[PDB]
C-alpha cells in the first residue's frame, strides 16, 4: 500500500508477511459504493453493480469502497478483489440490492465478504443470505455501526448484529474504542478505524474514520488466515480471530478485543 | 436504508 497506516502493524499483520504469507489466492469481495479501479495501487478481478442508478462497480463516486479496497490490500497483499456495488454515491442503499450483492458472492464463489454498512433494521431476507453465506463456506465481515451508544441498548447495525456474522467495531492508534463504535453483546472484536489512510478515487490516498475502516482489517487478516491455512473453514477462521484476540475491557464495548492476526494464523 | 459505515 503506498500510503502509510498504523492499522496494518496494530493488527500484527507484518508477522505474517514475514512469514511469507499475503493471502495469495483469496477472493474478497467489498460490498459497498465500487472499487476505482483505474487506481493505479489496485487491481480489481472481477465484480457486479446492483445500484441502477450507478452501473459501474469499477468506479466509486463515494470513496469509501476504494479506501476500503486498499486497506484490505494492505493487510493482505495478494489478495483477489471484487467489486459489489450496492451503495450509491451518498452511501446509500436498498436492503434487496445489499442482498443481491451477497448472492452474487455466493455465486461467484468469493472466500470472504466485507460489508462495511449497516442499516438498524435488517429483514429475514438478508438474514437468510448472509447466513447462506455462511453455510456456504464464506467468511463474511461487517462493520458493527457508527452508532456510537445507547445506555445498556445494543446499537449494532445489521448485518453485523446478526449471529452469523463477524460484527467488527472500531479502536484508535492506542485501543481505545472510538466514540462512534457501535455497542452491545453482538460484537465480536475490534480493529483499527480511526484516521486509516487508504486509496480514494482518481489516483489520491487520504484518511478515513469509522467502522467501515475497521471491518476491512478483519477481512484481511481472514485472508491472511487462509493463505495460511487454505483447509480451514469459516467457522475455523472465526473462531482462530476471535479466540486469540487481545483482550481490551468490557466485551459489550469491545468483543473480544483487537485482532491479532500473527496469533490467529498459528 | 443501508448506510455505508
Ligand atoms: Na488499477
Ligand atoms: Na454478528
Amino acid at each position: 500500500a503506498k500510503c502509510v497506516s498504523y492499522g496494518v502493524a496494530q493488527i500484527k499483520a507484518p508477522a505474517l508477511h514475514s512469514q511469507g504469507y499475503t493471502g495469495s489466492n483469496v477472493k474478497v469481495a467489498i460490498l459497498g459504493t465500487g472499487i476505482d479501479s483505474s487506481h493505479p495501487d489496485l487491481n480489481v478481478a472481477g465484480g457486479a453493480s446492483f445500484v441502477p442508478s450507478e452501473t459501474n462497480p469499477f468506479q466509486d463516486n463515494s470513496s469509501h469502497g476504494t479506501h476500503i479496497a486498499g486497506t484490505v490490500l494492505a493487510v493482505a497483499p495478494s489478495a483477489s478483489l471484487y467489486a459489489v456495488k450496492v451503495l450509491g454515491a451518498d452511501g446509500s442503499g436498498q436492503a434487496s440490492w445489499v442482498i443481491n450483492g451477497i448472492e452474487w458472492a455466493i455465486a461467484n464463489n468469493m472466500d470472504v465478504i466485507n460489508m462495511s454498512l449497516g442499516s438498524p433494521s435488517g429483514s429475514a431476507a438478508l438474514k437468510a443470505a448472509v447466513d447462506k453465506a455462511v453455510a456456504s463456506g464464506v467468511v463474511v465481515v461487517a462493520a458493527a455501526g457508527n452508532s456510537g451508544t445507547s445506555g445498556s441498548s445494543s446499537t449494532v447495525t445489521y448485518p453485523a448484529k446478526y449471529p452469523s456474522v463477524i460484527a467488527v467495531g472500531a479502536v484508535d492508534s492506542s485501543n481505545q474504542r472510538a466514540p462512534f463504535s457501535s455497542v452491545g453483546p453482538e460484537l465480536d472484536v475490534m480493529a483499527p478505524g480511526v484516521s486509516i489512510c487508504s486509496t480514494l478515487p482518481g489516483g489520491k490516498y487520504g484518511a478515513l474514520s469509522g467502522t467501515s475502516m475497521a471491518s476491512p482489517h478483519v477481512a484481511g487478516a481472514a485472508a491472511l488466515i487462509l493463505s495460511k491455512h487454505p483447509n480451514w473453514t469459516n467457522t475455523q477462521v472465526r473462531s482462530s480471530l476471535e479466540n486469540t484476540a487481545t483482550k481490551l475491557g468490557d466485551s459489550f464495548y469491545y468483543g473480544k478485543g483487537l485482532i491479532n492476526v500473527e496469533a490467529a494464523a498459528q | 436504508l443501508f448506510r455505508a459505515l
